[PDB]
């Protein structure tokens, strides 16, 4: 009857709603590669879709997706085994090189703007009119590492505009010289910034950004990348 | 380590007015406060809310809606207001009986006032729909909020109006009451031949399910890589970071496949539109077509 | 069998249990310890519901059912037919769950990621726990928790639930299903603004998160932002599977009458008992 319509009609409206959206989910990383970079033979049931173009805001351009797939950047990686299926070990130092936990990827070298055009993120000495409204202040605070040593101290508040939200932590080390923290990787506390993924004597190795009142997509990416990284690689050096 | 679910820092600056567009600037209202509590766990700002001509109609309709029920269920309480706080959960405003069936002459008594209150209701419920898809029209943006809307308008409008309507009778329709409308579900069930075994209501409890099992993935997910600006989505989209990486390569490590940063914001509009629009097939094919759900589930016809 | 850009990620380190003895891929699975603890467990578990078919008498999955030991036998053992299989199964169930989360810490470790999601996919875990573990010991039988069967499951559900009248008067019930409810309603919210501004009019450039905003704020007249809506939904859901292990594990325990007239404290406090008029008076 009607009932019985419906619910087979149903079922065979489920099955290509399934196969749109798993197509859809492969405009990124696709084709599947073998450990070496070429083509795999097997991509699965299902093909890549027909390219989609997003026209960018600010001029910034055009993406296609899908579309050509590369790492713009060397990969210091090596088997550890004849056979597919096996860690691939750093051959240098994976916080430096960018690989594993430590990765990022060849984002632009541009900053993301707002609504507007303007810079998302500012340094709040820079930034009109923000201040912070609630919680511990950081600002002036020393920061310590997972080894019990001090690395630096907080000298501004990186924030999003549009977000009205404390992004990163701008530290200054011996040097004199300046770093960002990521927000969501530090303990802020009653008398001192606490980091766990890093001890003391790698906040200098902290990627650098080039202007000191903008950070760009790909120096938070590396930025982001090294400090997550030290999770697993600074962990000789972690006490507590 | 740092979990973030609240805020340790807030960071206050100037009102936001936000984008124009082609939005008529005149019908915008000022921003209201800031609040501290709000802002540990997302923003501060009670900005402003637009109110054009459909948004004051919507508004109208959605309190004399809730005004003619409200007076309703103090003729029931003797006007006495500690009875009215006692049985509160027990006042109801009941559709006219069988006997008028899909009629509008029937007392205020009997009827007449739920026949008034529904009336209002929904009107209220398409203009704020209409507003629903003019707000993104004027903001240039794709109608997803709106068709989506229309999927929970889709269980409300059948049980309240379309399948009354193939019934011959507004005596079908759910009552206006907090303890009523739960009796009425029940008692629905009961007299189908027990809803699980209705085909859609199930479908209707897996993406209902499933839709707590995504968004506790998705957010459990964006969290995570949160320490690598994961949240901001839309830009992610655009140019692939390794927050959207490792958010992907979590998944298919699991599982053994994986969404983009857009993709499951498809893969989470579904599974929740269809939890309505499944939802509102079984109820519509309740009384209509279907008397006993046990009884089709038997012979299947 | 790779993405694009996985090679990089795919690092030795990060297990918890077994240093590298475990540490690779099958394809796209990742293994580690936890994965063949899964593998053991979910094996067992489902020679155990074939060879609880073939006691019953049917190969139809429709119709296969594996129960609980009778209450007769407490919260004690049985023999296999008459309960002791749901009772190992349910062992080998717990097995597979547990190592699933703890395979996903492992993976959360080597991609240097938070452990948001095997944290949110334990309050899933607990639910299960609780209705076949915990309501049952504080009951005092296994015979009270539910039989592993895609409709005989249902029925348990439907008579657990008309036990106490409409099980809809249980309070902690009401209060869980808000969040169900709650929870879509913000998934759907959620899907639509990020892809309306991914996906604007044609013609027109991609939007951007101020539209999303702005959007919200024309509105309803708020915005909680990327953070918040990711730590929204977290929280409906997580708490929605909370309270609905809530009215369970007070159900047949501290409250084993009628859920409807629980509901009698708030109509008969003195002050209003006794008043004339209304529908309790
Ligand atoms: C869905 C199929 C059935 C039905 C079955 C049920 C069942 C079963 C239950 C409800 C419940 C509710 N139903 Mg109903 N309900 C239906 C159709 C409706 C419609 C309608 C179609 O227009 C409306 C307006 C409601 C409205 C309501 C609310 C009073 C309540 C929670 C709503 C919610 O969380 O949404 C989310 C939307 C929001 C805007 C967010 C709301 C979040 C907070 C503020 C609400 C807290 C409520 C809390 C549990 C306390 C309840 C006590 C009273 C509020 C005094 N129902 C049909 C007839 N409904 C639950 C209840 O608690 O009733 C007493 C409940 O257990
Ligand atoms: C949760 C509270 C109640 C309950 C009430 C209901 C009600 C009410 C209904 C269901 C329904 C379903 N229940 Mg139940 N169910 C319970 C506990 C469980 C558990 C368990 C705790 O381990 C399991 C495995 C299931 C599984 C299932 C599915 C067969 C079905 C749809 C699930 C879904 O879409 O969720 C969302 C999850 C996903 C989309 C992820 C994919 C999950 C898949 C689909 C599960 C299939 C596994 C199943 C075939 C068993 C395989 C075991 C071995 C591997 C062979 N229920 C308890 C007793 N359940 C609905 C139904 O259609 O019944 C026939 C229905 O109407
Ligand atoms: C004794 C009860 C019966 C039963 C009878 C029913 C009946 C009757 C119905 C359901 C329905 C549903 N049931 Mg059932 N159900 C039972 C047992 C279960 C169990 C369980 C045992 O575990 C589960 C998991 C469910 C789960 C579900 C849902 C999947 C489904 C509702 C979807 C929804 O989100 O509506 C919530 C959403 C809406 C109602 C959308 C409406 C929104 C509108 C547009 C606007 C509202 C707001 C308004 C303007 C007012 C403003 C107020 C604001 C606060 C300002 N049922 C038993 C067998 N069930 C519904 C269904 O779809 O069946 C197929 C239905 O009608
Ligand atoms: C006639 C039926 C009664 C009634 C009796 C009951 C009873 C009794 C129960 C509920 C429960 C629930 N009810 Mg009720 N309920 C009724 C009417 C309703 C209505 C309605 C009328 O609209 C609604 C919306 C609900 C809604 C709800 C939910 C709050 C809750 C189920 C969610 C849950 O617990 O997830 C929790 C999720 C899980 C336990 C799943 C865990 C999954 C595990 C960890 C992993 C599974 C892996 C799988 C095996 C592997 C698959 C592998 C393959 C590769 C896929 N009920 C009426 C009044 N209700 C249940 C509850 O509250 O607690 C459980 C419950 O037991
Ligand atoms: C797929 C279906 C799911 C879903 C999705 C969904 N719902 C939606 C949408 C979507 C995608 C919208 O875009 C739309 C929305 O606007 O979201 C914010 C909406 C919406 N879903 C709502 C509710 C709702 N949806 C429900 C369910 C569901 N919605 C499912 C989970 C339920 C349930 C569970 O039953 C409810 C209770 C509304 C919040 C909103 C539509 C609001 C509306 O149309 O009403 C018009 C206005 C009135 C009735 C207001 C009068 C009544 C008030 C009680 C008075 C107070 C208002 C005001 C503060 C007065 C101020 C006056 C003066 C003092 C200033
Ligand atoms: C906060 C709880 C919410 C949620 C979240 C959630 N679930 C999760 C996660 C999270 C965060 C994951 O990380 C994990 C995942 O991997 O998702 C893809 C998962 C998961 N949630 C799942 C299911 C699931 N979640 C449910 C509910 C919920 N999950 C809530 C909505 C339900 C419901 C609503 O019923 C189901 C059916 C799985 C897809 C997955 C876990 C997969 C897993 O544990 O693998 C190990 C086990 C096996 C391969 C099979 C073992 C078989 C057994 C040994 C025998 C069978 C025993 C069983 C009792 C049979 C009963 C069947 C009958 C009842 C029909
Ligand atoms: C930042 O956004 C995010 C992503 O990406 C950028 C994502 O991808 C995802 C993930 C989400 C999706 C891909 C969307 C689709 C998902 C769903 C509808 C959820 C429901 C999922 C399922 C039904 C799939 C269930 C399947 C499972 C658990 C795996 C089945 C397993 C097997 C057949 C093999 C068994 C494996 C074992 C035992 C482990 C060890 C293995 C050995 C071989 C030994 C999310 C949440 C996300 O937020
Ligand atoms: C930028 O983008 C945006 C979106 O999308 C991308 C959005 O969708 C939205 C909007 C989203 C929505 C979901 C709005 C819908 C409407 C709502 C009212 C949602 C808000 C919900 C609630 C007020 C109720 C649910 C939450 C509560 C009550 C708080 C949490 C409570 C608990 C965890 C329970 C506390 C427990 C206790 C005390 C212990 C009890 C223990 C025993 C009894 C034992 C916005 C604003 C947005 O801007
Ligand atoms: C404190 O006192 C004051 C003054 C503030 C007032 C108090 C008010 C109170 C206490 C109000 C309480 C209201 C409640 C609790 C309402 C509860 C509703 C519930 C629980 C569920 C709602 C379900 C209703 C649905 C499904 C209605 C659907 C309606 C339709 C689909 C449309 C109906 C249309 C009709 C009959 C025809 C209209 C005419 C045409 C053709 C356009
Ligand atoms: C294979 C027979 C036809 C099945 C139809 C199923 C359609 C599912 C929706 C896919 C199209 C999606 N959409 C609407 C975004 O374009
Ligand atoms: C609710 C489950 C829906 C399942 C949809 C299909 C999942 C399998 C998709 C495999 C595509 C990926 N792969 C690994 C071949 O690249
Ligand atoms: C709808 C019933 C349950 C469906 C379960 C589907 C399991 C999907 C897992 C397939 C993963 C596949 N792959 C491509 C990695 O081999
Ligand atoms: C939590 C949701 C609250 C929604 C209501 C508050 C937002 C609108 C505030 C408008 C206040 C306007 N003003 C100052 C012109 O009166
Ligand atoms: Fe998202």
């Amino acid at each position: 009857d009607l009932a019985s319509l419906a619910i087979y009609s149903f079922w065979i409206f489920l099955a290509g709603l399934i196969y749109y959206l798993q197509t859809e989910n492969m405009r990124e990383g696709y084709p599947l590669e073998n450990e070496d970079g070429t083509p795999a033979a097997n991509q699965g049931p299902f093909p890549l879709p027909k390219p989609k173009t997003f026209i960018l805001p600010h001029g910034r351009g055009t993406l296609t997706v899908p579309g050509p797939e590369s790492e713009d950047r060397p990969i210091a990686l090596a088997r550890t085994a004849v056979s597919e299926g096996f860690p691939h070990a750093p051959t240098g130092d994976p916080m430096k090189d960018g690989v594993g936990p430590a990765s990022w990827v060849a984002r632009r070298d541009l900053p993301e703007l707002d609504g507007h055009g303007h810079n998302k993120i500012k340094p709040m000495k820079a930034a009109a009119g923000f201040h912070v409204s609630a919680g511990k202040n950081p600002i002036g605070l020393p920061v310590r590492g997972c080894d019990l040593e001090i690395a630096g101290k907080v000298v501004d508040i990186w924030v999003d505009i549009p977000e009205q939200m404390a992004r990163f932590l701008e530290v200054e080390l011996k040097d004199g010289s300046t770093r960002l923290l990521p927000m969501q990787m530090v303990k802020v506390q009653s008398n001192r910034v606490h980091v766990n993924a890093l001890s003391s004597d790698l906040f200098a190795g902290i990627p650098t950004i080039k202007s000191p009142t903008e950070v760009t997509l790909l120096e938070e990416d590396k930025i982001c990348g090294y400090v997550a990284g030290g999770l697993m690689y600074a962990a000789p050096k972690r006490k507590s | 380590e740092y979990q973030n679910i609240f805020s340790q820092v807030q960071v206050r600056g100037p009102a936001d007015l936000g984008m124009t567009e082609d939005v008529n600037l005149a019908n915008r209202s000022g921003v209201g406060p800031f609040s501290t509590l709000l802002g540990w766990f997302g923003n501060a700002q009670l900005g402003p809310i637009y109110l054009g001509s459909l948004g004051v109609l919507s508004l109208f309709s959605g309190l004399m809606w809730f005004f003619t029920i409200g007076i309703w269920f103090w003729y029931q309480a003797g006007w006495n207001p500690a009875v009215f706080l006692r049985d509160l959960f027990f006042f109801s405003l009941e559709p006219p009986a069988p006997e008028y069936g899909l009629s509008f002459a029937a007392p205020l008594k009997e009827g007449g006032l739920w026949l008034i209150a529904s009336f209002f209701m929904f009107v209220a419920v398409w203009s704020w729909w209409g507003r629903t898809y003019l707000r993104a029209q004027a903001l240039g943006m794709g109608k997803h909020t709106a068709w989506a809307f229309l999927s929970a308008i889709w269980l409300w409008m059948v049980l309240g109006f379309i399948r009354p309507i193939l019934m011959g009778s507004w005596s079908e329709a759910v009552p206006y009451g907090i303890f009523s409308h739960l009796d009425w579900t029940n008692n629905f069930s009961l007299v189908h031949g027990n809803l699980f075994y209705n085909p859609f209501h199930g479908l209707s409890i897996a993406f209902l399910y499933g839709s707590a099992l995504l968004f506790a993935m998705h957010g459990a997910t964006i969290l995570a890589v949160s320490r690598f600006g994961g949240e901001r989505e839309l830009e992610q989209i655009a140019d692939r970071g390794t927050a959207a990486e490792r958010a992907a390569l979590f998944w298919r490590w699991t599982m053994g496949f994986n969404a983009t940063m857009e993709g499951i914001h498809r893969w989470a509009i579904w599974m929740a539109v269809l939890v309505t629009l499944t939802g509102g097939i079984g109820i519509l094919l309740s009384g209509t077509v279907v008397d006993n759900w046990y009884v089709w589930g038997q012979n299947h016809g | 069998a790779l993405l694009s850009f996985e090679r990089k990620y795919r690092v030795p380190g990060g297990t918890l249990v077994g240093g590298n003895l475990f540490d690779f891929w099958v394809g796209p699975f990742y293994v580690g310890f936890f994965g063949v603890a899964t593998f053991f467990f979910a094996a067992l578990g489902i020679i155990l519901i074939a060879w609880s078919a073939v006691l019953q008498g049917t190969w139809n999955p429709q119709l296969i059912s594996v129960y609980p030991p009778a209450l007769e036998y407490g919260l004690g053992g049985a023999p296999l037919a008459k309960g002791g299989l749901w009772q190992i199964i349910t062992i080998c169930a717990t097995g597979a769950f547990v190592s699933w989360a703890l395979r996903e810490v492992e993976i959360c470790r080597k991609l240097g990621i938070g452990y948001h999601i095997p944290f949110a996919f334990a309050f899933a875990i607990l639910a299960y726990l609780t209705l076949v573990l915990f309501r049952p010991v504080m009951m005092g039988a296994w015979g009270y928790a539910f039989p592993y069967g895609i409709w005989t499951h249902l029925d348990w559900v439907s008579n657990t639930g008309y036990t106490y009248g409409n099980f809809h008067y249980n309070p902690a019930h009401m209060i869980a299903i808000s969040f169900f409810f709650t929870n879509a309603l913000a998934l759907a919210l959620h899907g639509a603004l990020v892809l309306s501004a991914a996906n604007p009019e044609k013609g027109k450039e991609m939007r951007t998160f101020d539209h999303e905003d702005t959007f919200f704020r024309d509105l309803v007249g708020y915005s909680i932002g990327t953070l918040g809506i990711h730590r929204l939904g977290l929280l409906l859901s997580l708490s929605a599977v909370f309270f609905s292990a809530l009215c369970m594990i007070i159900t047949g325990t501290i409250w084993f009458d009628q859920w409807v007239d629980w509901w009698q404290w708030w109509v008969k406090l003195p002050w209003w008992a006794n008043i004339p008029g209304g529908i309790n008076g």
